[PDB]
């Protein structure tokens, strides 16, 4: 999965997340055509309660049916301020997309980080099952981990989450200024 | 990264970002640039960028309209509920993950053409040229690409088609710095250049897809390809501390739960304690926990199932979640009730 | 002040910190010559117990004498591992130079950060007078601040400290790889 | 940033870094590159890079030797203890900070030449060419430079020389992206190109310095410039968890306190709790507290006063400091004793 963000001088913004699901999709290509096929069918629930590639589970709502579109977690997002473009943001990461994107938005709005700071900041993740608080290397100091563990979290350090490409737009006396960040994770 | 004249086009590959940025410099709009990038990434970032997959675009237009494009893959016409299970009702290992049966009907090419035709200003023929040049002439394998290719090796090895495209002669791994040329991909992109989306969903390319599927235990047919349709959908919309949030609606769960989680968080003054405070992490994590429990029961393609989006993004529901959050203890996942009673 | 670091293929390493003291030094240039004069005399103790530009104090040892060199805090440093160059490191920052440089070294050695991580990591600072624990914006979370405050630190958030240019040298199959990092604070 | 061929030359300005890197590409050694960078930064980073200041170089040679070069400024020949005080013994505001009396005798040009002649391989005339080109032909003011220039405005405006050099016509602030050209600086660097350090410390440039000093109430003369001397010194050396630490000795306090504080920290297993743990911050911070108290009493130019470097960097002293650090609690600074009773030379 990969996300890209575009904003122009006329006030259009386009936030695109697209994918073949796994890295290199199904790993099978169309002979003669040179492209990899997706493995997007794994985003369905293939059996009630069966965890997919991202540990996500389902029942009736996300069961397979002919022509049905498998449930995604992709979250291409635009944030507006007074109806003008403010953020263009998104990320890959399967189940982690939702939490990655909201953390970047929160970092800007709640903590007044610029877009580079908001993207670089360590990320955590909770997805109900598994019942764990997923964190990143160097992302949480002992004091914070200790306090969260006391609350009843099971903290686990896992590979870095996401790959945010984000734009922040700020008005100027004349026009706007566009600020960008790619993700130090990849 | 800063621009004060034409804006920014940002992706995970510098060659694709450069292509998008050039479209902006040459007077194209954000949609024009996004289409050029979508095709460029199909060449230079094959782990993820694609013409064989699908996705979503959320678009805010100059005139103030906000729209969403669904170019998500569809289950083929022959797909069935239990297609990945054996006679005894148990998952067939890797059947949904590796190989031709794991594929939905691709939407990317349809999506790129749809947004260009509705909202773009440049011709597809011109926006796709940079991608074709990269496929025909090649580009350098990056350090990370060499790593991800190496990791995919045993998967590629299962399929004669992929062994042809993603290895050097004798099925050898590409290495950092090698020039990667994709002649058949260029043929496919050239069909799209000349014929538009019909160059993928009909004609020679559709024939190649149908016949390779049949040979290899897949089920996508010309009928699937000819019937592939994008959908222009309303985005899901929320607010957070005076900002408007525009995100992807079903068949993504992403925008709904993003808005739901932020709605819960909105009931706390997170700014008071600042970034990385355990009390703030706790509120967010408990909101996440409920949202993902909700996802597992309520979420799917709304064209087929009833998805309570409006209920899930209702601030009153979020307040109810917030009020269950204990100062210094969690609600174990085993004790979460999807919808809480909704 | 500014620091630069050099490492070559023969195994030499050069770590240079140099300065005109304050930003633009004394602000006075030599007419006809085009260069700014230092204000390095402020690095002496000009009166016992008088705090200088960085809040540093002195008495007899660092009093002004003709031809004497004013005391510096500049810390151009080289670290060796098994007799081979490992780190070349240094920074500007007046009184903060010492603490900036040691934190980068500790980050690599104690915490196994790569040179980029080690340089980007938030820095703290204690210089005895003033009696305060100086930190950077977004550098320390509430839980850590609360525990340090309960120990007796008066925590103050001040502008970012330092501008580290550093090289890490590692053995590979044959010979060495040189990894560099400039400072995000620049 | 990565290299597997000629190494790296890294500075705070990309034009200076590129100049250093090209020296490495062209076959020069780390000293050659460092000299090129020192002159380049004097053009492209005038807030900090300089020919009017001084500094230090710590050098590790291929053969295993470690050496330090002191090119720190000297108090002028006519400097005095109370030179910045009025008749009542009070500090004259800004006298040590703004203007011509605030200056020590510059060491940079002498330092550059000294390390080049002893350990370099290339000629100064060639290594200074890139800096001359940037002075003569100009370079683009960066965003940060525009900010720092603006902050210094009121200071520059006090001096006719700086008004000429660091403002555009009409004494306007330089803006981001403006091309900044330094003709007189170019002339100075050309004298150094031609004559070496003597092109700065003697002749026409030395005359310019003496004249402007006299005009403006400074005390540096041709004599001070002719007396300027670099000193080759032993670096301070220590160890931290098996790694060798090589850093600057007096007249810097930096290397000594760096080794001292790391020595204290070595007594704790910091890796156990990892980056940013309060327990780890406490040990380091309490070590810092004692080190800076020590600095205030025991540190100065060791050529002129007694400095107990060996005692300050001794692990046994650091172990004593470590022992005084009580778990979960600070020692207030008002209770800290410089030296901890360990640095008394009898009743001295
Ligand atoms: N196929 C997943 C994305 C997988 C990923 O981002 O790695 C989805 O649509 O939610
Ligand atoms: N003049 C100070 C350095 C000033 C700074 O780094 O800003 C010193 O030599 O320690």
């Amino acid at each position: 999965t990969t996300h890209y963000s575009v904003a122009d001088r006329w006030g259009n913004a386009v936030s695109v997340t697209y994918t073949i699901n796994a890295s290199y999709g199904s790993a099978a290509s169309i002979d003669g055509a040179g492209f990899l096929l997706n493995n997007e069918m794994d985003d369905f629930s293939i059996k009630p309660g069966n965890p997919n590639l991202y540990g996500l589970v389902g029942g009736d709502a996300n069961a397979i049916e002919a022509n049905k579109r498998p449930l995604s977690s992709m979250s291409p997002t635009i944030v507006l301020k007074n109806n003008k473009v403010f953020l263009v943001v998104g990320s890959p990461g399967g189940s982690r997309i939702i939490t990655t994107v909201l953390q970047v938005i929160s970092n800007v709005i709640d903590y007044n980080m610029n877009i580079s700071e908001a993207v670089s900041a360590p990320r955590f993740h909770m997805q109900w099952l598994p019942d764990e608080l997923r964190i990143e290397k160097f992302g949480m100091p002992a004091d914070v981990k200790d306090n969260l563990t006391k609350m009843g979290y099971q903290i686990v350090t896992k590979p870095v989450m996401g790959d945010v490409n984000a734009i922040q737009v700020l008005p100027k006396t004349k026009g706007s200024v566009f600020y960008g960040s790619t993700d130090p994770r990849k | 990264i800063k621009n004060t004249k034409v804006g920014l086009a940002l992706s995970s590959h510098p060659l694709a970002s450069e292509i998008g940025q050039k479209v902006l410099e040459e007077g194209g709009n954000a949609i024009d640039a996004a289409v050029a990038i979508g095709f460029a990434l199909a060449v230079v970032h094959p782990a993820a960028g694609n013409i064989g997959g699908g996705g979503f675009a959320v678009i805010h237009l100059a005139n103030g309209e906000n729209v969403a494009l669904d170019f998500r893959e569809k289950a083929p016409l022959k797909a069935t509920k239990n297609m990945f299970l054996d006679k005894q009702g148990n998952v067939v290992p890797k059947l949904s993950e590796d190989g031709y049966l794991a594929a939905g009907v691709p939407g990317t090419v349809a999506g790129m053409e749809a947004m260009l035709k509705k909202y773009g200003t440049k011709k597809l023929s011109q926006l796709i040229d940079p991608a074709i040049k990269l496929a025909e002439n090649g580009y350098a394998i990056s350090q990370r690409q060499a790593e991800t290719l190496k990791e995919a090796r045993e998967r590629f090895l299962k399929y004669s088609s992929s062994k042809k495209y993603f290895f050097k002669k004798g099925h050898l791994d590409y290495q950092e710095g090698d020039l990667f040329v994709q002649k058949d991909l260029a043929k496919t992109l050239n069909q799209i250049k000349t014929l538009g989306a019909k160059g993928f969903y009909q004609g020679q390319v559709a024939e190649l897809i149908e016949k390779d599927m049949k040979k290899n235990g897949g089920i996508i047919t010309k009928e699937d390809l000819a019937s592939y349709n994008v959908k222009w959908r309303k985005p899901v919309v929320g607010s957070y501390r005076g900002y408007k949030i525009i995100s992807m609606s079903p068949p993504s769960s992403g925008g709904t739960h993003l808005i739901q989680i932020l709605n819960v968080m909105e009931n706390a003054d997170l700014s008071a304690l600042g970034y990385g405070a355990s009390k703030n992490i706790h509120i967010a994590a408990e909101a996440m926990r409920q949202a993902y429990a909700d996802r597992s029961v309520y979420m799917g393609d709304a064209d087929f199932v009833s998805v309570p989006v409006d209920k899930l993004i209702n601030k009153a529901y979020a307040k109810k979640i917030f009020d269950t959050i204990q100062p210094d203890t969690v609600t174990p996942s085993s004790q979460i009730k999807p919808g809480m009673g909704q």
